[PDB]
C-alpha cells in the first residue's frame, strides 16, 4: 500500500515544501527524518531502524533534504507553453523523468499508485504534466493515479495564455487520472481574501492548499478506515470513470460548528455553481477529538441528485491525528456537479482568444495545431455538459 | 542552470548602443568593462552565465560577453577596441571597410552577402558554448544601409539555419532632428518586411521620441545621438535585468516567456517601451514613477499609447522588494484605467528584481504591445511614398539587385502591417485575416 | 550561522540615532521599517539573523530587531513607537516618568537602578533567542544623565552578569554648539571611567566634529542635532554592514574580530571613524575617497589623526568589487604616508563587502584607534576642572548619591586613560605602565 | 596504508578545495568521483566498484561533494585568537570533531596516519588546529601525522596579531608533527609577484601551495618507490625529531633545466637562508617523462652540513602521472637549517608586540598567560637555535 508523490512545476513542487513540511510534524518526524521520541510507510520510505524518507519525485525542480538521486533539476525551455512543456523540452527528458520514478517504485513492496501535484496553467506542470500523467499510465496500467491540480484565475494570474495551457491539460487528467482535486485559484482567492484583509499572494493561497493536500492524503497514511486506499476513494467519490472531478474543503477558517463548517460553500476549495449544481458523492474525515451518528443528519442538509438513493451516498472517516494549529479540523471531499463551472469557465475564456487566434501560433509551431488545441476544449466542453445533465 | 542570451549589434548605432549596453551590464554585475575580470575568489553578481561566458578556470578567469559586433565599417568597431580593453572576444568583432552608403541594398544582397558567413561562423560558436541558448537580440538602427540591409539578411540566415532559437531586433527608427540619408524611409519600410516576416518580435526605439525626451524630461539644449544611446541603453538593461538576475519567486523571466506573452499574433509583435525614473543625469516615489510609465509622453515612440488599444503589457521593476504591496497596489490602480481589447481581456505580466541598475536605487520599464505603434509605422510608409512617388535615389537601388516590383511589395508588407494593427483594436479575428 | 548582534540604545540621543539606524538597516536588507515584513516568499538581502530575529514560521512572518530601547523619559521611546509601527518589540522598548535631570549621579545610582530589572529581563530574552551571540552595541550620549548614568550602569552589570560577551560602547561627546547642560564634562569624565574599565572598545562620535562636518563638507547654514545624528548612522550602518552582509572571501567579520585587532591594550580601546563620500543630501571617485578618509578634517572627532600615532588602522569598504585593485591600490599608496608606533609594526584591517547602503552607491569607512584621541579627552578633563574647580553645581552630584572622593577618583582614572594613550605614541610598554 | 586528511580553517579548507580538485583530474575521476574511462585507495575511498570519495574530513568550513556526515561546518567565535580556539570554541567542538575523524578511520583496514592543512596565523586553524593535532595524538600514539602549514607574511597579512598565533602553533606543530612542511608567505608572496607583474592575491599563493601539495603527496599515492608512506618520508627527511620542518619547491614556474630549476633557492617555498643555511636531508621527486644517474651529480651541487657523508643523504624519485598543466614537473622536499630564518622571524615579531603587551591581553582573558606565551616563544626559539648550530 505505497504511494509514490509526484510534484512537477513551480507550483507543483512549491506544494511538495509546504505539503511534507506538516507531513513530517504529523508524523512527527524531524526535519531530516527521525524520530523525536500508525502505519506511515504508506507515504515515507523506511531506510533504517528509526531512518525514513519521503516517498516522492521533485519533477522540474528549480529553487530541506530528499533523495538527490530522485529529484531532477529543470532544465530551461517550458515557457509558459503547454505544447512546448509535452513535446520539445518535455522530450528530452522524460525518459530520464521515468526512470527516475520506476527506480522509486522499484523500492516498493506494493505499490499503491501515485499523486500529482501541480498547476494546469502553466507550461512545466501543465505540458510536462500531461506528459507525465500519460506515460505513467501507459507503464503502471493496474496503479491508481490521482492529482492535485491548481486551476489558474484571472484575479490572479501570470500569463495570458493560462486558459489554453489549463484545457489541453484538463484533458490528460480527464483520460489518465482516476481522481482529481481541483484547487481553484478564483476560490483559493476569495478564501485568503476575506480571510485576510490585504490582496493575496501566491503564498496565502499556497497555504490553503497544503492543508487540504494533508488532510485529503491523511486517510491513506492513518490507521483510520474511511478511503484507505485510492481505490476507495475511487468507489466512494468517482459515480463513474468519466465525472472524477472533487473539490475539498477545510474547517475551520465546538463540533456542531466544525461539522458546519467542513460543509459550508464559502469553505470549498473550488467554484462549483452552488445554485443549480447537485451533490453526487461526498466524504468527510474530521481529525482530533460520536461521528457515525450525526451522518444521516447531514445528508438531509445535502441535496444529491435525485436518482441517488435518499441515505447513504455519503461516508465519515476518522483521524485522531489532527494537523497542526488546530484542536481538531474538517474537510469535505465532494464530486458535485457544481463543478462544471469551473470547466465552463475555462471553456469560455478559451474561446474568446482562441476564436481570435490569441496566442495561438505559439502552439502551433511548438507541435499543437488549433484543431488539436479545438478538441481539447471541446472534449472539456463534454464533460462539463456531462456533469450538467447528470444534475 | 539557466537561459542563454547571445547579442549580436549589427551597423554604427547598433554597435554604439551595444558597446554601451555591455559597459554598463559589466557594472551591474561587477565585471570591469575592461577586463572581463572581477573581484578574485567570488563570482559575479547575479546570473551572468545569462550574457556571459566563463573564460579560464581559476579566479585569473575573465567572462566574455555572448556578443557579436558586425560592421561594413570600421569606424565604430575600431573604436570599441580601443575603449572596450580585452572585454569582448576579438574574434566577434566583425567589421569591413567600404561601407554600405546607407544602402539596404548593399547589405541585404552584396556586400553584406560577403560578411555573412564569418558573422553565422561566429554564432555557431557562440551558439555552442551555450549550455541552453534561449534567444538572440539582433540590436541595429533600421534607418541606415548595414543595420537595415545585413540586419533583414542575417535575421533571414539566423531563423533558416537556426529557427528554433527566438530573435528579438531592437530596431532603432530614424528622425528629421538626428536623419542621416534621405532615403531613411526606403531602408526602414525594407528591413520592416523581415522584422516583420522573420523576427519573433520587434521592439521599436523611435528616435524621434527619444530626442524629445533626452530633450524634455532631461532637458538637453540640444540632444547628442549619445544621449539618445544613453536612454536606450537604460532600457536594454533594465529589460535584460529579468534575465541577468534573480526574481524574488523566478530566478529568471526567459526572453521566450516575455515573448510569448506579448505576442498574440505573428504580424502583431511590435513592442514599445517606457522608463522611469527619467531624471536627467544631473528624486521620485514608486507611485509617481507607476503613473509616469503610462504617460503619453514617456514611450520610447511617437505616440500615444493611451489613446490607442494595449494588446499586452508588461511592467518591469527592480529595486522594488520591501515596497512591493504599496507597488502592486499603484500599478493595479493604474490596470483599470488602462485601454484593452474584448479578445485578449487579460495579459499583464509583472516582474521584479531585487537588483538595481547603476543609475536608480529603483526603477522599471513598459514593454508593451500596444496599437497606436501602427501610427508610428504609417508615418515611415508615408515618407517612403514622398520618394517613391517620385521614384528618388531608387536607382542606387535598382542598380545594387533590387526592383520595382521587389520594392513595391515591401511597402505592400508594411501596408498590412500598419492595418493589421489598426484592426486588432476592434478585432484579433480581423487582424489575422489582414496578414494575406 | 552567523553571528548574532543586540543594540541597546540608552538615553535620548542614543535612542534617536538608534530609530534612524534601525530605519536604514531596515532599507538595506529590503525590510519595511513600519512592519518587520518583506516580499512575500523570500527572506531579506544579506544575512539579516546577525542583526534581526526572526518571528512566525511562514511568510506572513516578520523580522524583529535584536534591539533594546531605554530612557527614563517617554519623549523620545514614546515617539520612536508612534514613527516605528510594529517594527520593534513592544516589550524592549523600556521607559520611564521623571527623568534623570542630565544628573550621571541619578542615571548610574538612584533612578535608573530601578529601570535595570527590566532593561535586564529583557536582555536575557534578546541573548537567549540568539543561536550565536557575539556581541552588544551600547549606544547612548556619555554627555546628559540617562546615557551617561544608566549607560555606565547598564555596562558594568552586562560585563558582570555576562562578560563572555563584547560590549562595544558608541559614545557621543558634547560640544558647545549644541550643548544642553553645563555639567557635560562632569557627567562625561564619569561615564568615560565605566567605558575605560568595563567596555571591550569605545568608539568616540565627538559632537563638536560632527557640526562642523554637517556644517562644511555637507554645508549647512545651521545643522541640527538631527543633521548630527544623521553622520552618526551612515557610519554606523556603514561600520556594521561588515556583519550584516557578506564578503568576497568572508561572509562575516566578527565584533570580536573587528575589536581584538584594533585594541592593543585595555586601557587603549577609544576609537575613532572617519566616512566617505560625505556629499550633502543635495560624484567622486574611489581614490579621492580613500584619500580624504584620512584628511585631519573627516574624522567625526576634534582631532587631527595625522599628527598623532595610528595604533591599528580598519578602513571598510562597500560598493567596491569590479574596481578593488585600484581601491587596494590607492589605501595602499595611503598606509605609506601614515604614522604608526613602533611596538605595533604591522595592524592593518581592510574589508569589503559587495551591498552597497541605501546613501552611496559606493563609500568607506575609517576605523581607527589613534593618539590624537588623548586630545579630545583632554578637552573633556579642562572644562571638567573649570568646573569642579569652583565645586559648580557638585551638590546635585553629591546630595544624589556622590562623594568628593568618588568624584575626584574619577577624575583621576580619566587623566591616567588620557596620559596612556600619549606615552603609548612612544612606547606600548610605558603606556602600559601608566595603566596604575 | 591509508591517510586520512584533516582540512581546518579558511586557508585549511581552501587549500582542501584546490588539492582535492587536481587529486582528481590527476587520478583521473570526476567531479562526483567516477572513473571517466595504480594504488590510490590510500587518499580515496572506494564505495563501490566504480565509486570513489576522499578520504578526509572537512573541519570547520564555510563557505563539491565530500560526505557532509564527515565535515564539520564551523561554529563563530574563533576570531583570530589561538586562545580562543584552542580553549573556549575550541573545546566546544573538540569532542566532536574527534568522533568524525574516528568513525573515518573505523572504515579503514590499516591506517597510516594523517596530513593536516591549515593557517598558523589565524585562529581556527592554529588555534583549533593546535588543538587537533593534540588529541589527535593523544589517540592515535603509533600513526604519522604529517603537516601543511602556511606561514604568515606581513606582506599580505590581514590580522595584527598573527605572528602571536604563528609561535603558539609552531609549538605543537613542533611536539606532535612527525613533519611538517612550512609554506611561508613570505615566500609564494615573492614567487607569485615576480610570476605575475601586478600584486598577489590570496588565490594566487593558493596555487602555488595546492601543487606543493599534490606533487609531494604524490609518492604516497602513486606506484612509485621514494617516499612511499609517511614513515619514510620521516626516515628520508627528518635527520632527529625534534627537527622535522620541511621546505618544497615546484619546477618549473629540457631535463638539465628541470633539475636545474626543482633545485633553485628562488624555486623554494620558504625564506630558509640560503646563506649561512646548509642541507640536513633532501628529495626530489620528477614526474612525468635515467633519473638514478644525475644523483650524485645534484649532490654536488647541495652543501649539507660537514658531518653528514658526501655522497647520500640525497634520493630521488620518479611518477608518471604529472600534474594536470605540465609534461613533466619536479618538486624538491628539503630539511634545510636554513629552515632557522622563519622562526627567527616570527620570534622577533612577537618580541616587539609582546613586549609592549601589544595584544597580550586578548589572549590572557582567554586562557593563554603571557608566561605560556613566552614559553611558546622560547621554545620556537631554541627549535630555531636548533637548526641553526646543527649547520
Ligand atoms: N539612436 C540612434 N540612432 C542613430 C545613431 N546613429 C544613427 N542613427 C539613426 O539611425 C539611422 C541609421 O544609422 P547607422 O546605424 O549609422 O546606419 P548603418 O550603420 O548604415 O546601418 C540614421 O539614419 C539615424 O537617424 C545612434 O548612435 N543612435
Ligand atoms: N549627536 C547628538 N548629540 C546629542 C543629541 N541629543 C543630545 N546630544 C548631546 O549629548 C548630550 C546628552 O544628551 P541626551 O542624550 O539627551 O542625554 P540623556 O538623555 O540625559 O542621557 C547633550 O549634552 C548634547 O550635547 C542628539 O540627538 N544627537
Amino acid at each position: 500500500r505505497e504511494i509514490l508523490s509526484i510534484h512537477v512545476g513551480q507550483c507543483g513542487n512549491q506544494i511538495a515544501d509546504s505539503f511534507w513540511r506538516l507531513a513530517l510534524r504529523e508524523h512527527g518526524l524531524t526535519e531530516a527524518g527521525t524520530l523525536k521520541e500508525s502505519n506511515m510507510e504508506v507515504f515515507f520510505h523506511k531506510v533504517r531502524d528509526g531512518k525514513y524518507v519521503p516517498r516522492a519525485v521533485l519533477v522540474d525542480l528549480e529553487p530541506q533534504l530528499f533523495d538527490e538521486s530522485s529529484i531532477v533539476r529543470k532544465i530551461p525551455g517550458a515557457a509558459n507553453n503547454w505544447a512546448r512543456g509535452y513535446n520539445v523540452e518535455g522530450e528530452k527528458v522524460i525518459d530520464q523523468i521515468m526512470n527516475v520514478i520506476d527506480s522509486a517504485v522499484e523500492k516498493t513492496k506494493g505499490l499503491q499508485g501515485f499523486l500529482m501535484t501541480h498547476s494546469i496553467g502553466g507550461g512545466s506542470g501543465s505540458g510536462l504534466g500531461s506528459l507525465i500523467l500519460e506515460r505513467l499510465r501507459q507503464a503502471y496500467p493496474k496503479k491508481r493515479i490521482f492529482t492535485f491540480s491548481v486551476v489558474p484565475s484571472p484575479l490572479i494570474s501570470d500569463s495570458a495564455v493560462e486558459p489554453y495551457n489549463a484545457i489541453l491539460t484538463l484533458q490528460r487528467i480527464l483520460d489518465n487520472a482516476d481522481g482529481a482535486v481541483l484547487l481553484d485559484n478564483e476560490a483559493l482567492f476569495r478564501i485568503a481574501k476575506a480571510k485576510l484583509n490585504r490582496s493575496p499572494n501566491y503564498m496565502d493561497l499556497n497555504n490553503i492548499i497544503a492543508l487540504i493536500v494533508s488532510s485529503v492524503t491523511a486517510s491513506l497514511r492513518f490507521p483510520g478506515k474511511l478511503n484507505t486506499d485510492l481505490s476507495e476513494f475511487v468507489t466512494n467519490l468517482v459515480p463513474f470513470p468519466g465525472n472524477h472531478f472533487l473539490t475539498a474543503s477545510f474547517a475551520p477558517m465546538n463540533f456542531p460548528d466544525l461539522a458546519r463548517e467542513t460543509f459550508a460553500q464559502d469553505n470549498f476549495t473550488a467554484a462549483i455553481d452552488w445554485q443549480q449544481g447537485v451533490y453526487l458523492a461526498a466524504s468527510a474525515l474530521f481529525r482530533g477529538d460520536d461521528v457515525d451518528e450525526n451522518m444521516a443528519t447531514i445528508r438531509k442538509s445535502l441535496n444529491y441528485a435525485s436518482y441517488m438513493p435518499a441515505s447513504g451516498g455519503l461516508k465519515l472517516g476518522y483521524a485522531e491525528t489532527a494537523p497542526e494549529g488546530f484542536a481538531s479540523s474538517g474537510l469535505a471531499l465532494v464530486n458535485h456537479t457544481g463543478i462544471a463551472a469551473v470547466f465552463e469557465r475555462l471553456i469560455a475564456q478559451f474561446d474568446i482568444m482562441f476564436d481570435n487566434h490569441a496566442y495561438t501560433h505559439w502552439y502551433e509551431n511548438a507541435g499543437v495545431s488549433r484543431d488539436m488545441m479545438a478538441k481539447a476544449r471541446n472534449q472539456i466542453a463534454t464533460l462539463a455538459q456531462s456533469y450538467r445533465d447528470a444534475s | 542552470k539557466v537561459n542563454n542570451t547571445i547579442v549580436v549589434s549589427i551597423g554604427q548605432a547598433g554597435n554604439q548602443i551595444a558597446a554601451s549596453f555591455w559597459k554598463t551590464v559589466c557594472l551591474e554585475h561587477g565585471i570591469d568593462p575592461l577586463t572581463g575580470q572581477t573581484a578574485p575568489g567570488v563570482a559575479p553578481r547575479g546570473n551572468w552565465s545569462s550574457f556571459f561566458s566563463k573564460l579560464g578556470e581559476s579566479s585569473s578567469g575573465s567572462y566574455v560577453p555572448r556578443a557579436i559586433m558586425v560592421d561594413l565599417e570600421p569606424s565604430v568597431i575600431d573604436n570599441v577596441k580601443a575603449t572596450s580593453g580585452s572585454l569582448f572576444n576579438p574574434a566577434n568583432l566583425i567589421s569591413r571597410t567600404e561601407g554600405a552608403g546607407g544602402n539596404f541594398a548593399v547589405g541585404y544582397l552584396g556586400a553584406g552577402r560577403e560578411v555573412l558567413p564569418e558573422v553565422m561562423s561566429r554564432l555557431d560558436y557562440e551558439i555552442d558554448k551555450c549550455d541552453n541558448v534561449g534567444g538572440i537580440i539582433v540590436l541595429h538602427a533600421i534607418g541606415g544601409g548595414t543595420g537595415s540591409g545585413f540586419g533583414a539578411l542575417l535575421i533571414e540566415s539566423l531563423k533558416e539555419k537556426y529557427g528554433e532559437i527566438p530573435v528579438l531586433s531592437c530596431a532603432v527608427l530614424p528622425s528629421p532632428q538626428v536623419s542621416s540619408v534621405v532615403t531613411e524611409p526606403y531602408n526602414t519600410v525594407f528591413a520592416l518586411n523581415t522584422l516583420r516576416r522573420s523576427a519573433d518580435a520587434c521592439l521599436i526605439f523611435d528616435n524621434e521620441a527619444l530626442f524629445d525626451l533626452a530633450h524634455r524630461k532631461w532637458n538637453i539644449e540640444s540632444p547628442t545621438v549619445d544621449d539618445l544611446n544613453l536612454l536606450i541603453t537604460e532600457a536594454l538593461a533594465g529589460i535584460t535585468a529579468s534575465m541577468r538576475f534573480s526574481g524574488f519567486l523566478t530566478v529568471e523571466i526567459s526572453l521566450r516567456e516575455l515573448l510569448t506573452n506579448l505576442v498574440p499574433q505573428p504580424s502583431l509583435h511590435f513592442l514599445m517601451c517606457a522608463f522611469a525614473p527619467l531624471t536627467p543625469p544631473d528624486e521620485l516615489g514608486i507611485e509617481e514613477m507607476i503613473k509616469s510609465l503610462f504617460d503619453n509622453g514617456s514611450v520610447f515612440a511617437a505616440c500615444s499609447p493611451m489613446e490607442g488599444r494595449f494588446l499586452s503589457t508588461a511592467v518591469l521593476y527592480r529595486g522594488i522588494m520591501e515596497d512591493k504591496p504599496l507597488a502592486d497596489a499603484a500599478l493595479a490602480a493604474m490596470r483599470e484605467k488602462l485601454p484593452l481589447t474584448y479578445w485578449i481581456p487579460t495579459a499583464f505580466k509583472i516582474g521584479y528584481v531585487e537588483q538595481p541598475g547603476i543609475s536608480h536605487r529603483k526603477s522599471m520599464v513598459l514593454l508593451a504591445n500596444n496599437t497606436e505603434i501602427a501610427r508610428v509605422l504609417d508615418r515611415i510608409c508615408h515618407n517612403f511614398d514622398k520618394l517613391w512617388q517620385r521614384k528618388a535615389f531608387a536607382n542606387w537601388y535598382l542598380n545594387e539587385g533590387m526592383s520595382e516590383e521587389q520594392i513595391n511589395v515591401l511597402r505592400a508588407s508594411a501596408q498590412e502591417l500598419v492595418q493589421s494593427y489598426q484592426v486588432a483594436e476592434e478585432s484579433g479575428a480581423k487582424a489575422k485575416v489582414q496578414d494575406s
